[PDB]
């Protein structure tokens, strides 16, 4: 079948340069226009534009000009688009569109890649999780988490397998400038709260889960 | 030029769901109806205004009348909760546009009252004079984004920061909002009786100063 592949997540400060690649294979390379669209979180899909797989001539959306520039390499079988002067509203997902439906006719964007997510964020973390007494109920009010963590996609959780089950991931509320990724992982057990494993904090700076100390200590 | 469409619908399972996409230059163009599950790329459900691609169940159908195209679902299923879009082109036909998007839902997560659990003050936060308690709701159906931290006083806007209602894995929605308050205010307060409101209910958790 036709395989469509996007690049990984890219994060740059506003006003910087962003480059993202879209590679396609498995279709007759004569003429299959590849569409690029942008999706804001919880918003409508906005059509960025389209590119030719082999032809070369390109059309750009009437709303976005100048910063948009997509040039593909036919030999490389991939499409590259460069956007300059990043804005705050540009934080979004990018999607590619092509054709596989077997009843003919273009204008039918069949497949979509995994998309590429672009945001702006700093890096931060926290240390100790909690130092309260053991609650009477069989639950952990305080768990391994990072407070005021500006790191995007932070994963604060206990290093060991213990306390991972029964834990609801906390949303990264970003009311201030810092992303404040809470990453709450409640042990949800009275016994587990008194003796909780240290909670690692990977943060945006280090993708891998770097070890960190965060225990309920109930 | 942007196509207009209702933003969300709510129809109980077993009843037909109707979505309308309208545009002035619509009768001369074909619409494509796109289905998008949350956290997933959109997928065609209707093309050429009348028929569906392979592998799409018969429950979906599309019709066109005047300047309005209608997607109709007969016997809406549980998995049909998603976002639906209409794709078309403007008068010049060289610009591709998508619809507003209708968030189709069936009737409804398991109703549950708000659960508030104030996290204990961190040792570093206490040392940094920024000891605070954060309340996270385990699960709530249609949780309201209302947080009222009341530490020895009325609700303070700066004490608690509102957060979006995330989707819980257990067929519900989990809301977790981090509340930041100074340690001096917490020390002055007799108890940090932070209250989190979700699911048309309010629960308050009080911790020692």
């Amino acid at each position: 079948q036709v395989q469509l592949v996007q690049s990984g997540a890219e994060v740059k400060k506003p006003g910087a340069s962003v480059k993202v690649s879209c590679k396609s294979s498995g279709y007759t390379f004569t003429n299959y226009i590849i569409h690029w669209v942008r999706q804001a979180p919880g918003q409508r899909l906005e059509w960025m534009g389209w590119i030719n797989a082999g032809n070369g001539n390109t059309k750009y959306s009437q709303k976005f000009q100048g910063r948009i520039s997509v040039t593909r390499d036919t030999s490389a079988s991939a499409a590259y688009m460069e956007l300059s002067s990043l804005k705050s509203e540009d934080t979004a997902l990018y999607y590619c569109a092509t054709l596989q439906m077997d009843y003919g006719g273009n204008g039918d964007l069949d497949y979509w890649g995994q998309g590429t997510l672009v945001t702006v964020s700093s890096a931060s973390t926290k240390g100790p999780s909690v130092f309260p007494l053991a609650p009477s109920s069989k639950s952990t009010s305080g768990g391994t988490a990072a407070l005021g963590c500006l790191v995007k996609d932070y994963f604060p959780e206990p290093v060991t397998v213990s306390w991972n089950s029964g834990a609801l991931t906390s949303g990264v509320h970003t009311f201030p400038a810092v992303l404040q990724s809470s990453g709450l992982y409640s042990l949800s057990s009275v016994v587990t709260v008194p003796s909780s494993s240290l909670g690692t904090q990977t943060y945006i700076c280090n993708v891998n889960h770097k070890p960190s100390n965060t225990k309920v200590d109930k | 030029y942007e196509l207009t469409q209702p933003p969300s619908v709510s129809v109980s399972p077993g009843q037909t769901a109707r979505i309308t996409c309208s545009g002035d230059a619509l009768p001369k163009q074909y619409v494509y109806w796109y289905q998008q599950k949350p956290g997933q790329a959109p997928v065609l459900v209707i093309y050429k205004d009348s028929e569906r691609p392979s592998g799409i169940p018969e429950r979906f159908s599309g019709s066109s009348s005047g300047t309005t195209v209608t997607l109709t679902i007969s016997g809406v299923q549980a998995e049909d909760d998603a976002d639906y879009y209409c794709q078309a082109a403007d008068s010049s036909n060289t610009e591709y546009v998508f619809g507003t998007g209708t968030k189709v839902t069936v009737l409804q997560p398991k109703a549950n009252p708000t659960v508030t659990l104030f996290p204990p003050s961190s040792e570093e936060l206490q040392a940094n004079k920024a000891t605070l308690v954060c309340l996270i709701s385990d699960f709530y159906p249609g949780a309201v984004t209302v947080a009222w931290k009341a530490d020895g006083s009325p609700v303070k806007a700066g004490v608690e920061t509102t957060k979006p209602s995330k989707q819980s894995n257990n067929k519900y929605a989990a809301s977790s909002y981090l509340s930041l308050t100074p340690e001096q205010w917490k020390s002055h307060r007799s108890y940090s009786c932070q209250v989190t409101h979700e699911g048309s209910t309010v629960e308050k958790t009080v911790a020692p100063t």
